[PDB]
RNA sequence: GUAUGUCUAAAUGCUCUUAUUUACUAACAAAAU
RNA sequence: GUUCGCGAAGCUUCGUGGACAUUUGGUCAAUUUGAAACAAUACAGAGAUGAUCAGCAGUUCCCCUGCAUAAGGAUGAACCGUUUUACAAAGAGAUUU
């Protein structure tokens, strides 16, 4: 069956609820200007206003990094079934 | 008993406390802070200054108000705050050690960052991976103005710099490598020992060669690369194997 | 998106409220060099020096310990003890390399032991386990100098070696000395046959180096 | 270049999806070495006939 | 929420001369400071620029912000002008520059750069202690003809504070008399020459 | 036609956070200060940059200082961002030197 | 910064003459400066074989030589030069000198030209 | 001044060298020749200087002397420079302090 | 477009010679009435 | 300290209850040991191809200059080497059970 309607418009809110959150998030990346728990314990998380002049993102330095395949679950990849020509 | 001992320290007054940096290079890069444009010099200098802890060691500013790291100026014997310094001025005694005990893995008794792998010379600030309280020294040569001595009094006056310094675990001169190992009880007590006498004179005011110590270069105090001779090693694996014990008997 | 700080409740405090900064991408963990988060406490507001982050958020994981103490999250012990205590009952190797480390990581693993400490099921059976393993003057005749002198000054500069086993106290007063004495493994002033053997076997190989 | 690259690529796909290979990627850069001399030959106007070539 | 402090010029200057020469440990992140402003000197320029003190000004005080750093300065203030007293003083300063002209055989003119390239530019405080700062630009005036603009005319802010006349100290809007404005007209008949 | 949404001009967001304070200033003072924090910066970056032989005149006329290598100068070739800002600097000061020099005796 | 740059930065005190005697002074004892076979990129006119390995070393093929002033001059006042190379393959000095009275060189212990 | 070493022992750049020697004391005993007669030295920083400068040249040499072409002559000539360095290397280790 | 790479343990002043240059670089470009 | 009330001495002074105002700052601590590069000396030394030379790409757990999705970096860096098995079928001769 061709999905149901409200199945449809629920799936593209998820996604662009989501989409526009990470495009957002980029937004604020870029450089250019325009509550919790541990534990059983209760924990104010905060932010706080670094100087305006020193780099944002003092973290990042454009590392290289190699990542692991971690693909533990076996993909299946399953089939079917004169060479002088060929 | 350094709080009764003094309150005062002011070990190098803020009028003479050091000269920026030594010429190497011929231009000066101010963003770094290093000579630039050449690298002609062996660079370590003996300090200037020491700690002669019993008499500077004090009540600081820091004391009353309950700080848990010592004052590496201190150790290094050039804390031109003094009284006024945050920081802690003694020799980290055993009450100390156990307070900081929680943090001593992350960071040292100086209250900054222990390393995940060591520097490739084992120069500074050991690893939080593994813990040591042992230290290799070594341009005892050169801490000593290259002096025909006896190893035995070397020894000897490795012992007085050290003890002095932090309760000792075990101390070995060796002639063939020319070194010092030192052992420490406390992991903080041996950081901060190798604060002290990093680039210090060995000599003494009675030797011959005492308004020369300067000219020299000085001790050099690292990290100790453990023993590979069996002994040791296995006097070493019955310490871990205690430590282990302990650990289980506190778990239960 | 990111996952929560895993911070101990020794590491944190004894406070039923605290008050953090998160900092994203503030600084590269110390293992993995790698960019993260870092969150900075400063426990009670006026007690001094703040208590930041020095891992990511994946490499405690991976180690299972807190992300300011470095210690076990359950037992709170160093990683090494730890794994050591399991391995009694294998250890992690971290790759100490530039790109490898980084690698190591982002792989999810729960590198090891981290997994049994994580369990209640697992870290329980360890413990278990390891409960029913468990169930002037010289001086002559290996221990620690720290000790020594602890005893030294129960009995009211002390120079050991150890490849001699030659202990020369020099308390320097003839006070101390003469309490010392009274108040009281050979102890001389400045099988006791095999004792005696040893000691100068000692004092050879000390003397061929 | 960059075109001419493209262009490679395809080629090698076409291969790829017309027939079985047991280590193709030998075979790969053979199909390139021809294709390169047919352009040659085009360019000089020779007929690239090769007796061999299916 | 409430207001920035307005602190003492005095700590600007302090925190100036600290960074000069500075190569020590102490201030690594005042370099990384001094370095991202990179990004915002071309705005201060601008800033700096239009704050230029005009020929009927001496010295002109101006706002500023700067970084608590030392890294950058940043003059705040946006000069506003009554536009026609504007123009009256631009005409009046141009007659001067006329008369000026007529006078002198040889009139000096600067020689630039005006500062040698070895010579770092004094500080400022050489030069708060010096003398009265030399008479600027301004025409002599006469009771009869330029009765009313005379008493402000050549001021920093062209029109006072605290008065009817302009809506206040923010100096936004203004309103004048007649006489004022015939004044103002009489003298722009240089600059604002219209048909 | 401009910005319908943007209010938030530059010096605003600066004055929201801690790290600046406001006085106020003579004119040609500011001009010195900024004359000064500008050359400051410029050496900075440039000393950041490692090429410490290009030396900057007070002036803002950068020049080097020995005739550089060839990775030398390859290292050190700055480009259309930071001449153009040496350039507004050396112009900045040539109107507040003017300023400075009129406040003085000198003109 | 830049290849074809105007002026090179002086410090605020160098007494141009001074500087030089100062140079002077310091160029005895300098390495570079004070020796000989100063070096030369050169491509080979003879076209000739290295007499070690018999490398065919051909015509225009470029090296990075050495150039040496020969004392005895030919004739009075035109210099004559010593051009040091390598074989590619074997790393034999080969060299040749440039006598002038020809218009063309000889060859100096290295290889034969053919 | 193409090729690098015109550029390194152009006027200025040994004006600058000139002027670090003066103050500061920023030698460079790489770019100097070592002197042929010691006792000529009576500063002690400099012989130990002109000692290391000797030592890495030995090393140098020592570097390239085991190549694989060994029948060739320069290796042997190389020796002969060996022995030579080494001999300055010892001389330079007088006993007068 | 003045290439490049490996290699590195931590005598003093004096003067006199010039109407020049043992000068070096070739990445750059190449025709006649 | 401001102050609005109470109680004692001579509107002045002490003794009190309140209101006003209320937890800054640090990812940092000042010289060698927590990591800057060029330079220098010595030694070699320049893509195909016989040689000389242009430019473009490509792969990468290499980067630099560059505002750059321009452009430029030794053809920017390292690539030029190692290279024996999804290996079966047929025939001939030989020793062991
Ligand atoms: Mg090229
Ligand atoms: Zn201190
Ligand atoms: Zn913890």
């Amino acid at each position: 069956p061709l999905p149901t309607k409200a199945e449809i418009q629920e799936c593209t809110a998820r996604t662009k609820s989501y989409i526009q959150r990470l495009v957002n998030a980029k937004l604020a990346n870029s450089n250019n200007r325009a509550l919790l728990l541990n534990n059983s314990h209760h924990i104010e998380v905060v932010s706080k206003q670094m100087d305006p002049l020193l780099p944002r993102f003092v973290g990042k330095k454009a590392r290289k990094v190699v990542a692991p395949t971690e693909n533990d679950e076996v993909v299946p990849v399953l089939h079917m079934d004169d060479p002088n020509e060929w | 008993s350094w709080r009764d001992k003094s309150a005062k320290v002011q070990v190098k007054e803020s009028e003479l406390p050091s000269s920026i940096p030594a010429q190497t290079g011929l231009t000066f890069n101010i963003w770094y802070n290093k000579w630039s444009q050449g690298f002609a010099g062996n660079t370590r200098f003996v300090s200037p200054f020491a700690l002669q802890p019993q008499l500077h060691s004090g009540k600081t500013r820091g004391d009353n108000d309950g700080q848990l790291f010592f004052c590496l100026f201190f150790a290094k014997g050039m804390c031109c705050l003094g009284p006024k310094c945050e920081y802690l001025h003694h020799i980290p005694d055993e009450e100390d050690i156990g307070k900081l005990a929680l943090r001593t893995e992350a960071l040292d008794c100086f209250g900054r960052e222990k390393f995940a792998d060591y520097r490739e010379d084992m120069g500074g600030i050991g690893s939080f991976r593994k813990k040591n309280k042992t230290l290799y020294v070594g341009g005892i040569d050169g801490a000593l103005n290259s002096k025909h001595l006896k190893p035995a009094q070397i020894e000897s006056r490795i012992r007085f710099v050290f003890s002095r310094l932090g309760d000792i675990d075990r101390i070995r001169y060796v002639e063939s490598k020319n070194c010092g190992f030192v052992k420490f009880k406390y992991q903080a007590n041996a950081e901060f020992a190798k604060e002290a006498m990093s680039n210090q004179t060995l000599l003494l005011p009675s030797d011959k060669e005492w308004d020369d110590r300067r000219e020299g270069t000085g001790l050099l105090v690292k990290w100790a690369n453990e023993d590979p001779d069996p002994a040791a090693q296995k006097r070493l694996q019955e310490e871990l194997k205690l430590e282990s014990l302990n650990m289980m008997v506190h778990l239960i | 998106n990111e996952p929560p700080p895993n911070i101990c409740e020794q590491c944190l405090g004894d406070e039923a409220n605290i008050r953090m900064t998160k900092i994203p991408q503030g600084s590269e963990c110390k293992i993995c060099t790698l960019p993260f988060t870092l969150y900075h406490f400063k426990t009670s507001k006026r007690s001094n020096n703040i208590i930041k982050t020095l891992i990511c958020v994946r490499c405690a994981t991976q180690r299972n310990i807190c992300q300011c103490c470095m210690l076990d999250s359950r037992w709170h012990i160093p990683i090494q003890l730890r794994d050591h205590l399991i391995s009694l009952v294998v250890m992690t190797e971290e790759a100490k390399n530039d790109m490898m480390k980084r690698f190591l990581s982002l792989k999810n693993v729960k590198l090891g032991g981290a997994q049994i400490t994580s369990d209640p099921s697992e870290a329980d059976n360890i413990v278990d386990k390891l409960k029913n393993i468990l169930l002037s003057f010289f001086l002559y005749n290996s221990i620690p100098e720290w000790k020594i002198t602890d005893t030294v000054s129960q009995l009211l500069s002390l120079i050991v070696n150890h490849k001699a086993k030659c202990g020369g106290l020099r308390f320097q007063s003839s006070e101390l000395g003469e309490r010392f004495v009274s108040k009281i493994f050979i102890i001389p002033w400045s099988t006791a046959e095999n004792i005696k053997l040893s000691l100068s076997l000692n004092k050879l190989i000390q003397l061929e180096l | 270049a960059y075109y001419d690259l493209e262009l490679r690529n395809s080629v090698m796909d076409d291969i790829l999806e017309m027939m079985p290979e047991s280590i193709r990627q030998k075979k790969a850069r053979t199909i390139l070495q021809h294709l390169s001399e047919a352009w040659r030959c085009w360019k000089a106007n020779i007929p690239w006939d090769v007796p061999g070539m299916p | 929420y409430t207001p920035k402090a307005e602190m003492p010029p005095e700590h600007l200057r302090k925190i100036i001369n600290t960074h000069s020469d500075m190569a020590s440990k102490m201030y690594n992140t005042d370099k990384k400071a001094f370095l991202g402003a990179l990004k915002y000197l071309p705005h201060a320029i601008l800033k700096l620029l239009e704050n230029m003190p005009h020929p009927w000004e001496q010295a002109k005080e101006v706002k500023v912000l700067y970084h608590t750093s030392g890294a950058i300065t940043f003059v705040n203030e946006t000069p506003r002008v009554i536009e026609p007293v504007y123009t009256a003083q631009w005409s009046a300063t141009w007659i001067a520059m006329r008369r000026e002209k007529r006078d002198r055989t040889h009139f000096k003119r600067m020689r630039f750069p005006p500062f040698d390239d070895d010579e770092p530019p004094l500080s400022y405080e050489q030069h708060i202690e010096n003398i009265e700062p030399l008479d600027p630009i301004n025409l002599p005036l006469d009771s009869q003809d330029d009765e009313y603009v005379k008493d402000w005319l050549y001021d920093s802010r062209p029109l006072e504070e605290d008065s009817k006349k302009v809506n206040g100290t923010s100096y936004k809007k203004w309103s004048f008399d007649l006489p004022e404005m015939s004044n103002l007209y009489r003298l722009s008949t240089p600059l604002r020459d219209e048909v | 036609l401009p910005t319908n949404h943007n209010k938030t001009k530059l010096l605003k967001s600066l004055k929201n956070t801690k790290y600046f304070q406001q006085t106020t200033i003579d004119w040609v003072e500011a001009g010195l200060q900024l004359c000064r924090q500008g050359h400051n910066m410029l050496n900075l970056l440039i000393h950041r940059k490692g090429l410490t032989y290009l030396h900057l005149d007070y002036n803002f006329n950068l020049k080097p200082t020995k005739t550089l290598t060839t990775k030398e100068r390859k290292k050190s070739r700055l480009g259309n961002s930071f001449h153009l800002m040496r350039e507004l600097l050396k112009m900045m000061k040539l109107i507040v030197d003017t300023h400075v020099q009129f406040r003085l005796g000198n003109v | 910064s830049e290849r074809k740059a105007i002026n090179k930065y002086y410090p605020p005190d160098y007494n141009p003459l001074e500087a030089e005697k100062l140079s002077r002074k310091m160029a005895k004892k300098l390495k570079t400066m004070n020796k000989s076979h100063a070096s030369i990129r050169l491509m080979t006119p003879f076209s000739m074989r290295c007499l070690e390995c018999n490398e065919y070393i051909p015509k225009s093929r470029k090296f990075n030589g050495k150039k040496e002033l020969l004392k005895e001059k030919y004739l009075d006042s035109i210099k004559i030069y010593r051009l040091t190379i390598s074989c590619p393959r074997c790393a034999n000095s080969i060299a040749f000198r440039t006598d002038p009275g020809n218009s063309d060189y000889v060859m100096e212990v290295g290889g034969v030209r053919n | 001044m193409s090729r690098n070493v015109d550029k390194a022992n152009s006027v200025l750049v040994r004006f600058q060298e000139q002027q670090a020697e003066s103050a500061g004391g920023y030698k460079d005993y790489s770019r100097y020749q070592r002197p042929r007669n010691v006792s000529k030295v009576k500063s002690i920083k400099e012989a130990n200087e002109w000692k290391r400068q000797v030592s890495k040249e030995i090393k140098q040499k020592s570097t390239r002397i085991y190549d694989p072409s060994l029948n060739e002559m320069q290796i042997a000539e190389l020796n002969d420079e060996l022995n030579n360095l080494f001999k300055e290397w010892k001389r330079w280790q007088w006993h007068i302090d």
